């Protein structure tokens, strides 16, 4: 078809994934702005195609202010376009590095939004499998800005608490122990990634890190992190308590999104 | 030391039913 080129005018660069070029675009008939995730289909196997339609299907199922909305999904002979609502505040990643870290108040507020979005996924039978700051976008651009959960390229359907081997996918520093152990996993993997994110928000570097990737995974599997002084000296014990529950190596013992949104540090305000 | 950096996504598959 030619539905996209006819109805949209492509504009500027916004961001890139491992296989995606995302660009701003304007719906010609309305002058409304959107984000066009463009993907070369000539390069893709039948599996990657099924992943692409899977992403589209999951995005549609999810309707929430803190989840990116899908406006349209168009196929052309050599490219596929996923037209999302534009979000112009940039990646949460960009903001953390610009500010080094967030105050406990900004962190709490930010992680609350993240948790509300992933909780929505879980209650709707979705596990994202790829929570990280570069997949979290800011609405306003600067300060109090609403966070929007994006990138469902690896999301899949799970129902309840049951865990199965859904394959080896995600992002190294954010991967949970049970995935790295090649054990059956489920929704709880997203909370691990959140714990990693919260830790990043509070001091601006990840809790699991190593030059050698094999060692990094070792660290993640053993839940080997700490709170080095002086960075964590001023940080409240309750803030740390929330992280500890999220970075619980055993997923059945791991805090859920729901019972993380209750946590004092999040809710004692 | 640890530095917050962009990490690329991976999917090596291997899903078993
Ligand atoms: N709706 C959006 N508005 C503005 N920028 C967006 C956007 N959706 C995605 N982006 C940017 O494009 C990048 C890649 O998008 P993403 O959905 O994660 O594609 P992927 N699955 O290949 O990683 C994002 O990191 C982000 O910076
Ligand atoms: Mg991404």
């Amino acid at each position: 078809c030619t539905r996209f080129s006819d109805n949209y005018d492509i504009k500027e660069e916004l961001g890139k994934g491992a296989f995606s070029i995302v660009k701003r675009c304007v719906q010609k008939s309305t002058g409304f702005e959107f984000a066009a995730k463009i993907i070369n289909t000539k390069k893709l196997t039948a599996r990657d195609f099924q992943k692409l339609e899977r992403e589209a299907r999951i995005c549609r199922k999810l309707h929430h202010p803190n989840i990116v909305r899908l406006h349209d999904s168009i196929q052309e002979e050599n490219y596929h376009y996923l037209v999302f609502d534009l979000v112009t505040g940039g990646e949460l990643f960009e903001d953390i590095v610009a500010r080094e870290f967030y105050s406990e108040a900004d962190a709490s507020h930010c992680i609350q939004q993240i948790l509300e979005s992933v909780n929505h996924c879980h209650q709707n039978g979705v596990v994202h499998r790829d929570l990280k700051p570069e997949n979290l976008l800011l609405a306003s651009k600067a300060k109090g800005a609403a966070v929007k959960l994006a990138d469902f390229g690896l999301a899949i359907e799970v129902q309840g608490d049951h865990q199965a081997w859904f394959g080896f996918a995600g992002t190294p520093g954010y991967l949970s122990p049970e995935v790295l152990k090649k054990e059956p996993y489920g929704k709880s993997v997203d909370i691990w990634a959140c714990g990693v994110i919260l830790y990043i928000l509070l001091v601006g570097y990840p809790p699991f890190w190593d030059e050698d990737q094999h060692r990094l995974y070792s660290q993640i599997k053993a839940g080997a992190y700490d709170y080095p002084s002086p960075e964590w000296d001023t940080v409240t014990p309750e803030a740390k308590n929330l992280i500890n529950q999220m970075l619980t190596v055993n997923p059945n013992k791991r805090i859920t999104a729901a019972e993380a949104l209750k946590h004092p540090w999040i809710c004692q305000r | 030391q640890a530095t917050l950096a962009r990490q690329d996504t991976i999917d090596e598959g291997g899903e078993v039913d």
